[PDB]
């Protein structure tokens, strides 16, 4: 053929779907705003959590001392006296 | 299918390739620099043809995650306003290489490297939609133009021109950065589309607008600070004086 009859549909192939572009734009806005709200919530967390000491890793002694309160140097004076019988 | 990312990558490839070759073969350096600039220019013109002027939403968007939360990321994209600036900045660079073509043996490969880095960085500024990262690239041009002005400039006052140029883009730039941080903490994201659809406090917009204008009243030669352009522009090379 001639030049323009091919350059026309060439440019038309080069250009994209606008419906896809609009859908992607509204989508991206939706999830970006949702993620923005999520990050805003995340930044509100205090440095020290409400539980803190309640956490099992932050006790480390309520389940260690009971198995140590029997060794010498930690016993209540009234433990060795009546342990004989 | 030519996207926006290839246009950004072309100067990067031209610069990386140029560093591989030595400095003895000067003809190769100038030839490859001019070829890279010209193919970038052609790519920019190609992007013009496939530009939908009917829709209001942005054209080609390439998103590369920056923070682990995808809170802020490289959001490239052109519109009716940013397209012609991209075309102009792609068009001016080959002219910059061509003006000093005779003296290339005196400048060296640092000259073309600096100019191609400038082309890459200036393209990245105009066609991006992330407010914070646009600030990063917005004064990222400090280093390459500082090198261009200082290394090949005036006789002995080249030092003062570099300092005035570098000093005028510090206080206002960081005073803008403070507003950038307030916007980021207030809303949550720096995405341009998200920031457009936000209710800012009536008293808040005054401070943020003043902070933005303070860093733009130095780039645009406003009344208080415009004396840098004459002195730092006479004390500048001809190819550095044509993009400044």
């Amino acid at each position: 053929g001639f030049i323009m009859e091919f350059a026309e549909n060439l440019v038309l192939r080069l250009m994209e779907n606008p419906e896809e572009r609009d859908r992607k734009a509204r989508e991206h806005i939706y999830e970006m705003h949702e993620r923005c709200k999520k990050i805003k919530e995340m930044w509100a967390l205090p440095i020290r959590p409400y539980g803190f000491w309640t956490f099992e890793r932050h006790n480390a002694q309520l389940r260690w001392d009971p198995q140590i309160s029997q060794v010498a140097g930690r016993r209540d004076p009234y433990d060795d006296l009546l342990e004989d019988n | 299918y030519f996207n926006l990312s290839g246009l950004i990558l072309c100067p990067v490839l031209g610069s990386i390739i140029l560093l591989f070759i030595p400095n003895s073969r000067i003809r190769l350096i100038r030839l490859i620099g001019l070829c890279a600039s010209l193919i970038t220019f052609l790519y920019s013109l190609v992007l013009w043809i496939q530009f939908d002027s009917s829709t209001a939403k942005f054209q080609f968007v390439e998103s590369l995650r920056w923070l682990p939360y995808e809170n802020i990321n490289f959001y490239l994209g052109i519109d009716g306003i940013s397209l012609f600036f991209v075309i102009l900045t792609t068009f001016l660079i080959p002219i910059c290489i061509l003006v000093g073509w005779s003296g290339m043996r005196s400048y060296g490969k640092e000259y073309i490297i600096a100019f191609l880095i400038c082309e890459f960085l200036m393209i990245a500024v105009f066609c991006m939609l992330d407010l914070l990262l646009f600030y990063v690239f917005f004064e990222s041009v400090l280093i390459p133009m500082f090198i261009i002005i200082g290394v090949w400039g005036s006789r002995q006052r080249k030092i003062k021109a570099a300092y005035q140029f570098f000093l005028y883009t510090l206080l206002g730039s960081l005073f803008m950065l403070l507003a950038i941080l307030l916007i980021l903490f207030q809303t949550g994201t720096t995405d341009l589309q998200i920031l457009l659809t936000t209710e800012f406090s009536e008293r808040r917009q005054i401070f943020l607008w003043i902070a933005f204008f303070a860093s733009f009243a130095v780039k645009v030669p406003m009344v208080p600070v415009h004396i840098w352009l004459p002195e730092a522009h006479v004390e500048a090379p001809t190819a550095g004086s044509v993009i400044l």
